[PDB]
C-alpha cells in the first residue's frame, strides 16, 4: 500500500519526568516555543515535572510526517 | 563618657573605607559590661576554653 | 619612607570581593545558558 494521504497515527506517550536544578535548565525549557505555562512567572527551580503528551501524526510517504502535533 | 573623649578603654568599628574608628555604641556597651562586672561579678559556667 | 598608592582608584568600590563575584557569575551564566541553548536548538532542528 503506498495511499499515504489516508493513514493516520495517534500514540500516547510514555510519561517523562525532569528535575529542574540550576537556571541553566530553566533557561533551556523557556526557550522551546511548546513549553507554555500557564503562569508564565511561575518558579521552575527545584521543582519536579512531569510531561504527559500525545502525539498524533500524519504521513507524507514511508519515512516522512506530513504533520505532527504533541500535546 | 565626656562628649569629644576617647576613654582609655573602647571598641573601634571598621568604616565603608575599611579603617577602624571608635565607636560611641560599641565602647559604651564594653564600659557597661566592665561596670557590671566590678559591681556583681560575672560568670563564665559552661564555657570552654 | 615613600607610600606610592598606584592602585588606580580601586580602594573606593565597597564590598569588592562580592562585585567580583557577581561580574564573574553573570558571565559565566551568560556563557553557559547561550551555549546550552543553541546545542538544544541545533538539536532540534537536526531532527525536525
Amino acid at each position: 500500500y503506498t495511499d499515504f494521504e489516508n493513514t493516520f497515527q495517534k500514540t500516547v506517550e510514555p510519561v517523562y519526568q525532569m528535575h529542574i536544578k540550576t537556571s541553566k535548565d530553566i533557561a533551556v525549557l523557556r526557550s522551546k516555543e511548546w513549553f507554555q505555562l500557564d503562569d508564565e512567572d511561575f518558579d521552575l527551580l527545584n521543582k519536579t515535572l512531569t510531561f504527559e503528551t500525545e502525539t498524533e501524526v500524519t504521513f507524507k510517504n514511508a519515512n516522512i510526517f506530513s504533520s505532527v502535533k504533541c500535546f | 563618657i565626656p562628649r569629644e573623649t576617647i576613654p582609655f578603654l573602647h571598641l573601634r568599628k571598621k568604616t565603608p573605607a575599611g579603617d577602624w574608628k571608635y565607636d560611641r555604641q560599641l565602647s559604651s556597651l564594653f564600659l557597661d559590661g566592665l561596670e557590671k562586672a566590678a559591681f556583681n561579678g560575672v560568670t563564665f559556667k559552661d564555657k570552654y576554653v | 619612607p615613600v607610600m606610592a598608592d598606584l592602585n588606580g582608584g580601586l580602594q573606593f568600590v565597597p564590598e569588592l570581593k562580592e562585585f567580583t563575584a557577581k561580574l564573574r557569575k553573570e558571565l559565566v551564566e551568560t556563557s553557559e545558558v547561550r551555549k546550552a541553548v543553541s546545542i538544544e536548538t541545533a538539536l532540534e532542528h537536526k531532527v525536525v
